[PDB]
């Protein structure tokens, strides 16, 4: 989506396997806040938000 | 009431016991009251703060 018009996809009910994410080559940046990228494996959320 | 005076005393620190464990419930401006929470999402360089 442009950024003015930005999309928002909901995500529940699922594991969630961070790893595969963080540990990539592929992505630039990846800046968590709030939380370590590190142990996000170990944490449940309620919901998240991409 | 005829004891008010000896029921008082009790009435004082048991309300200043209940007034120190429901501090424990305060964020103070931190991201959550419960240290346990803390240290579960952040690493130290954070956590510590």
């Amino acid at each position: 989506a442009s950024v003015y018009a930005w999309n928002r996809k909901r995500i529940s009910n699922c594991v969630a396997d961070y790893s595969v994410l963080y540990n990539s080559a592929s992505f630039s940046t990846f800046k968590c806040y709030g939380v370590s990228p590190t142990k996000l494996n170990d944490l449940c959320f309620t919901n998240v938000y991409a | 009431s005829a004891l008010g005076k000896l029921q008082d005393v009790v009435n004082q620190n048991a309300q200043a016991l209940n007034t120190l464990v429901k501090q424990l419930s305060s964020n103070f401006g931190a991201i959550s009251s419960v240290l346990n929470d803390i240290l579960s999402r952040l690493d130290p360089p954070e956590a510590e703060v």
